[PDB]
């Protein structure tokens, strides 16, 4: 509906450097790179391919709404999350601190304050112990 | 946790992609 669907927009907007409407290959390796990651022009242009139904080369909001929108596997999202979680999960210790989710927000482009990080961790800490672990992440993530 | 579920969607979005 109107909110999942203004959800997945303001996802597409953290990629969406330019706000040109599109995703191009360059800005999905800018996101990419921000979050530890470091693809070589041949991933980003296959990576780009897979979803760009007009071969128009760069990927619109409703190629990504469709993306993102298709029905994933249980199973699948399981390992989807799992796979999330260890974007934050930088130190691979189980748990995201804030320190971990400072660092991802400020990556992604995200401007917020040490407060607001601090309160996400907060919201999405179920068993106050100042971090999140995993089934936190998953309770917040669904 | 709208920065969470914005974020969240984000780095998944990454994920689908990479496969
Ligand atoms: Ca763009
Ligand atoms: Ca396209
Ligand atoms: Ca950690
Ligand atoms: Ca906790």
């Amino acid at each position: 509906t109107e909110e999942q669907i203004a959800e997945f927009k303001e996802a597409f907007s953290l990629f969406d450097k330019d706000g040109d409407g599109t995703i191009t290959t360059k800005e999905l390796g800018t996101v990419m790179r921000s979050l530890g990651q470091n693809p070589t022009e041949a991933e980003l242009q296959d990576m780009i391919n897979e979803v760009d139904a007009d071969g128009n080369g760069t990927i619109d909001f409703p190629e990504f709404l469709t993306m993102m929108a298709r029905k994933m596997k249980d199973t699948d999202s399981e390992e989807e999350i799992r796979e999330a979680f260890r974007v934050f999960d930088k130190d691979g210790n189980g748990y995201i601190s804030a320190a971990e989710l400072r660092h991802v927000m400020t990556n992604l482009g995200e401007k917020l304050t040490d407060e607001e990080v601090d309160e996400m961790i907060r919201e999405a800490d179920i068993d106050g112990d100042g971090q999140v672990n995993y089934e936190e992440f998953v309770q917040m993530m669904t | 946790r709208r920065k969470w579920q914005k974020t969240g969607h984000a780095v998944r979005a990454i994920g689908r992609l990479s496969s």
